[PDB]
């Protein structure tokens, strides 16, 4: 039994190199952070972050690495895929966040919008997992409203009944209709993600520009946001 | 024009539905009524594999029943042996999501797939010592789901725009596409004398497709839902498939229609992946609500149930000395079983 | 009689405390996931201190008590630093556990890159050896001892006394209470972000407090259980030398809350449902 | 076999009404939510409206919400959908969908290029 | 004319498929019953194997 004495040393030999370097590759790993980049293609879902290391583009997907405050961050933009989603969705169970990106400019996209943010919302695999929303495009709103007719109530017959919320503080220099579009629509995208109401995961809503820094430390801060519920979760504080 | 056409083959499936109804004589579990029952089946985790990062989406065993290739979502693709524990070899893979992999039959080579819509094959000679990317196959649109080995030479793949292919790999180009399907092709199951193979899409209809003409034979149209994984019984002459409805089937190629369907009222959770035994009796089913059943494949019973992992239990295999029966989960473990 | 009636209240206090003690610890060897996270190391720390305790602390004082007399008279000396020890395990864990929780609940991104389990075992290990500097060694060299039938009161002295009582307990709930009140504050900003999305949207429901409670009886049960458990005793402890101030019997009666307190350490940080699921598969009850 | 047979609908007039029946056959009806896509001539799939497994909730498009009924009986397995206060500019193809899954509310069945879980539609055509 | 041309795929798939040889169902099955029962004692999940004889144990 020498022999398997021997090739019994060898193999554990091997076995303590690869264990090593998984590892090293698990340190690599739990330092990263992934996040799921999904929006329409009528938005410009790829105009969102400015603050990207690297563009970097595989066959059928994009892969961006950029780090805020030396914490790593992956962010995954689906490509050329089938228009059928329910399979390869699985997938991406593992991520922190799902960053959803919707225009508001086109006003029968917004539906569809709604439609797959309800889908991902009450999907069983994606409970787990947070959402941070962007209402891309508040500039071509704005420049939108003053066109003579308004589309939003046309589409819909709520928002001739609605206020702007007494929570919501507007920005200077802007119309009170523009504000109540905006506010109307991120109360759709709020009362979609509430009507669920498991406590799990919450929705994060933003309202981004067409050209604009700042969005890649508002995705750092709503990881911080994440994390942190996700441990006063975890000792059952919440 | 399209409404002759529609009639046409309205017709055309009445009389296939015709002659599938002539052909029905009896069923199967009032035929195996005189069998003996199989019984409290229990099976215990003789080993556990560690150390994947991320969840384990896809395994398959060796031909020598000895080391299984296992794939993950972290990027490593990780050949195992299954006696001693050891890893004999740690992969890393370019994309990071992975949703097959395959094993040779001779062992020399591992192929990968996964949402980059391209099959790696990896050779495992090393005569430098390490292992190196043999081939890259970029011939498919939507994802790759499931790839299996025909030979060394040949490779059938199934993508996720409703078409399968055969690559040959010194070429490195498609030999015979199939694009029968309207649904996504979500795996393969190759047949032992490997001329023929069945795939299950999710337009519930599993087809039955010969190799080397290079169409399909056969049409299923017996589930209700997306038809995730489908394996040959081990004669080659029938084949069970699970769905997202509760629900194994078990189809015939003669009679060309299900034999035995396998429902139980208190499980409503999806199927995820299904393999038959060695002799055929127990089909083994992994279950979404974290556990597998055995199914008594003749009386349409469960067995037993293998309640061992902690998320859902994602694919599943089988030795083909039928020794012992490896599950892999999303809580990153590989449950081996006897 | 009366001894009756006390020998059944320590016996069942000695007995739950073995039995919490052992299901955290058998719990933990059994299952991997329960030992995967870097957390649940230091409750391993306090599930072992809590046993030491009522393996080694509680009977022989017990069995004291019922007799009245002392049974071997040099075990004393050693009783005494085990004791010490045993205790001041205990809530420089409790005090590790409360650090744990800030860090990680301060710095959600510094947490996973700076615990790495070699900090953890660097925190337990700088607590049981703060406890075994604080305990084996003054005991031995006797310098409490010497304040100036046989019975194990040692009278401690004024110098050990306050300075043990400072090393023990009055730091580690100075650190407990800045802890807790700062995840207390984060915990209010939460809850009022929660309400302000929950308030617009049942304002665009209708156009057509509860969470605040359980995070302040959370935080109101730990705090209020280890703080009213043990300071009866070290604010005893501390007036005792300086000085009618104390009787026996009193005195005797909060040593055994302060002993009560390490049953009620496990049920308390044990609320996880990966702890239930292990306790109902281990005892087998469910 | 999973099979859908949509059934009525036409040329018809602006203010009338019509009802569309849904004959779901080739699977237990009580078990999937269901719901309702219509294609506009030169345009893309819109969801119209849904129903659950008890047929308790019930939400609309908001366009066109208030004027449509959508009815299922599970013992006559069929999806009854009443039209009434017509529009021309909703002329279109109704196409009855049915979710993918059990005992769910997840639905990804607005896509055009080949949704096997749908009926073949019917044409319904409003000349003023 | 895209949806006529795999309409008339579906025909002649349709059409090659209906013309088919069909065995009845019970003699598939006593063939299947036959190879279960042939091959019941060489599988080592159906029926126990001794720890000495198992490679795991
Ligand atoms: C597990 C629990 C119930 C054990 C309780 C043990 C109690 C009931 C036993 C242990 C010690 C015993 C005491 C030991 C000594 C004496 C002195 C004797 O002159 C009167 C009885 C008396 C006072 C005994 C009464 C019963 C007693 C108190
Ligand atoms: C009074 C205080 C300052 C004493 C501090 C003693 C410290 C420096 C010593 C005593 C025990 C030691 C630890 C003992 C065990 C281990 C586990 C090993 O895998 C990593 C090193 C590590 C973690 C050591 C680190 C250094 C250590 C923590
Ligand atoms: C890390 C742990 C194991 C350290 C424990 C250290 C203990 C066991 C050591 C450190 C100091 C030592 C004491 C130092 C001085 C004396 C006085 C001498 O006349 C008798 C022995 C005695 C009383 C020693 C007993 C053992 C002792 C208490
Ligand atoms: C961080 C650690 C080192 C702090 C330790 C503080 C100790 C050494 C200090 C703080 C309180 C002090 C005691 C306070 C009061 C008295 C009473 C006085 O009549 C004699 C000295 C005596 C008994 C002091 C001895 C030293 C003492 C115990
Ligand atoms: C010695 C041990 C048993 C003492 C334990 C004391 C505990 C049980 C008591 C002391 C303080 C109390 C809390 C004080 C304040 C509130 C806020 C009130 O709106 C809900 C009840 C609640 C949250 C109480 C719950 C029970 C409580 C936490
Ligand atoms: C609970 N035990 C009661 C008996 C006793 C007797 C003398 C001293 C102490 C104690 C404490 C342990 C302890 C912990 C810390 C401390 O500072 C102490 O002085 C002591
Ligand atoms: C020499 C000091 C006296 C005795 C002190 C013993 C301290 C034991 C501490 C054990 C901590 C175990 C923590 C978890 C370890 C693991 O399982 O990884
Ligand atoms: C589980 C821990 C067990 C500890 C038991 C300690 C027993 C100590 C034995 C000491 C006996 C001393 C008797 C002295 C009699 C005399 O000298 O007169
Ligand atoms: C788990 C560790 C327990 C250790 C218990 C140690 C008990 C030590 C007892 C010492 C007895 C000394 C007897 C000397 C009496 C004499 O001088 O005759």
């Amino acid at each position: 039994t020498e022999d398997q004495r021997n090739e019994e040393k060898a193999q554990r030999e091997a076995n303590k190199m690869i264990e090593k370097q998984l590892q090293k590759d698990k340190q690599v790993y739990r330092a990263t952070h992934r996040l799921l980049l999904l929006g329409a293609d009528n938005s410009g879902k790829s105009t969102i972050v400015k603050q990207m290391r690297i563009y970097h583009v595989n066959s059928g997907i994009f892969e961006t690495k950029f780090q805020v405050d030396k914490v790593n961050f992956h962010m995954f933009d689906v490509g050329a895929q089938r228009d059928e989603r329910r399979k390869w969705i699985q997938c991406f169970n593992d991520v922190t966040a799902i960053i959803f990106v919707v225009d508001s400019s086109d006003y029968n996209r917004l539906q569809e919008a709604l439609n797959d943010f309800k889908s991902i919302w009450n999907n069983r695999w994606l409970r787990t997992i947070s959402v941070i929303l962007f209402l891309n495009k508040q500039d071509l709103l704005a420049e939108k409203v003053l066109a003579g007719k308004s589309k939003i109530e046309d589409y819909f017959p709520e928002f001739a009944r609605y206020t702007t919320p007494e929570d919501a503080t507007p920005e200077p220099g802007e119309d009170p209709r523009v504000t109540r579009a905006k506010y109307f629509i991120r109360d759709e995208f709020l009362r979609i993600s509430t009507a669920s109401g498991d406590g799990r995961h919450y929705c994060y809503p933003h309202f981004t520009c067409s050209v604009d820094t700042e969005n890649a430390r508002r995705i750092f801060n709503d990881c911080r946001d994440i994390i942190q519920r996700m441990h006063l979760r975890q000792y059952e504080l919440l | 024009e399209l409404d002759q056409l529609r009639q046409e083959a309205e017709q055309l499936k009445n009389q296939i539905r015709d002659a599938r109804k002539a052909c029905a004589d009896a069923t199967l579990s009032q035929i195996t009524n005189n069998i003996d029952p199989v019984g409290r089946i229990q099976m215990r985790t003789r080993r556990t594999l560690r150390g994947h990062l991320a969840k384990i989406y896809a395994m398959h065993w060796g031909t020598d029943s000895r080391l299984l290739v296992s794939a993950s979502q972290d990027g490593k693709l990780i050949i195992w042996d299954s006696y001693t524990t050891n890893k004999v070899h740690a992969i890393p893979l370019r994309s990071s999501w992975v949703m097959t992999c395959a094993y040779a039959p001779s062992g020399n080579y591992v192929a990968c797939g996964g949402l980059d819509n391209i099959c790696s094959i990896y050779n495992l000679k090393t005569r430098e010592g390490n292992v190196r990317v043999s081939r890259e196959l970029a011939g498919h649109t939507g994802y790759l789901s499931c790839c299996r080995f025909l030979d060394d030479n040949q490779i059938v793949t199934s993508s996720g725009d409703t078409t399968c292919a055969l690559w040959d790999i010194e070429t490195g180009q498609q030999t015979t596409t199939f694009t029968g399907h309207t649904g996504d092709v979500m795996s393969l199951s190759l047949a032992p004398d490997t001329r023929l193979f069945v795939s299950g899409a999710c337009d519930a209809s599993a087809k039955l497709w010969d190799v080397r003409e290079g169409m399909c034979r056969q049409t299923f149209t017996g589930h209700e839902s997306d038809i995730n994984a489908i394996c040959f019984f081990p004669n080659g002459n029938a084949f069970a498939t699970g769905s997202d409805d509760a629900t194994c089937r078990l189809f015939d190629l003669r009679a060309d229609q299900e034999l035995m369907t396998y429902s139980h009222d208190n499980i409503i959770c999806g199927i995820t992946s299904v393999s038959f035994s060695k002799s055929g009796r127990l089909l083994l089913a992994g279950y979404d609500d974290f556990n597998c059943n055995v199914w008594d494949a003749l009386k349409a019973d469960r067995a037993g149930v293998l309640a061992g992992h902690d998320n859902r239990v994602s694919c599943l295999g089988v030795t083909d000395d039928g020794m012992a029966v490896a599950t892999g989960s999303w809580d990153s473990f590989l449950k081996i079983w006897n | 009689s009366v001894r009756i009636l006390t020998a059944c209240f320590l016996s069942l206090l000695i007995l739950s405390t073995l039995l919490g003690n052992t299901l955290v610890c058998a719990a933990v060897i059994r299952f991997r996931h329960l030992r995967s996270k870097v957390t649940n190391f230091f409750v391993i720390s306090l599930a072992v201190s809590d046993l030491l305790v009522a393996v080694l602390v509680m009977p022989w004082k017990a069995v004291a008590e019922i007799a009245g007399f002392w049974p071997f008279g040099s075990f004393c000396n050693i009783w005494v630093a085990f004791d010490i020890m045993c205790s001041t395990a205990s809530i420089l864990n409790l005090c590790v556990i409360s650090v744990d929780r800030y860090w990680a609940i301060s710095s959600p991104f510094r947490y996973e890159r700076k615990m790495t389990p070699k900090a953890a075992f660097i925190l337990i290990s700088v607590a049981w050896t703060l406890s075994v500097l604080i305990s084996f060694i003054p005991v031995q060299l006797s310098w409490h001892k010497a304040k100036p039938i046989d019975n194990c009161d040692s009278s401690l002295s004024r110098t050990y006394a306050i300075s043990s009582s400072v090393i023990s307990f009055y730091i580690p709930v100075a650190i407990m209470i800045v802890t807790y009140t700062r995840i207390y504050r984060i915990a209010q900003k939460q809850i009022r972000r929660i309400a302000a999305l929950e308030r617009a949207a049942v304002h665009a429901k209708n156009c057509q407090f509860k969470r605040e409670t359980k995070v302040l009886k959370t935080l109101s049960v730990i705090m209020g259980v280890f703080v009213c458990c043990w300071l009866p005793f070290f604010i005893l402890n501390c007036i005792l030398p300086f000085c009618f101030c104390i009787d026996s019997n009193t005195f005797d009666v909060f040593v055994w809350f302060g002993w009560a307190n390490s049953s009620l350490n496990p049920i308390i940080y044990a609320f996880n449902a990966d702890f239930r699921k292990a306790f109902s598969t281990l005892l087998g009850c469910y | 076999q999973v099979q859908l047979q949509e059934s009525g609908g036409g040329l018809v007039q602006p203010g009338g009404s019509l009802r569309l029946s849904c004959a779901a056959s080739g699977f237990t009806f009580s078990n999937y939510k269901m719901n309702w896509v219509r294609q506009a001539p030169g345009k893309g799939l819109e969801w119209v409206s849904d129903i659950s497994q008890s047929g308790a909730s019930i939400s609309y498009t908001g366009s066109v919400k208030g004027r449509f009924t959508i009815s299922r009986d599970n013992a006559k397995n069929t999806l009854y959908l009443q039209m009434n206060s017509l529009k021309p500019e909703d002329t279109a193809v109704y196409y009855c969908a049915r979710c993918p899954a059990p005992f769910t509310r997840d639905c990804f069945d607005v896509t055009s290029t080949t949704y096997a879980y749908r009926g073949q539609g019917t044409q319904v055509t409003v000349s003023s | 004319t895209a949806s006529i041309a795999q309409a008339r795929k579906l025909v002649e798939q349709l059409k090659m498929e209906a013309n088919i040889d069909r065995i009845k169902v019970s003699k598939a099955a006593a063939d299947l019953m036959a190879y279960c029962e042939a091959h019941a004692k060489e599988d080592p999940l159906l029926t126990p194997v001794p720890a000495s004889e198992n490679p795991f144990r």
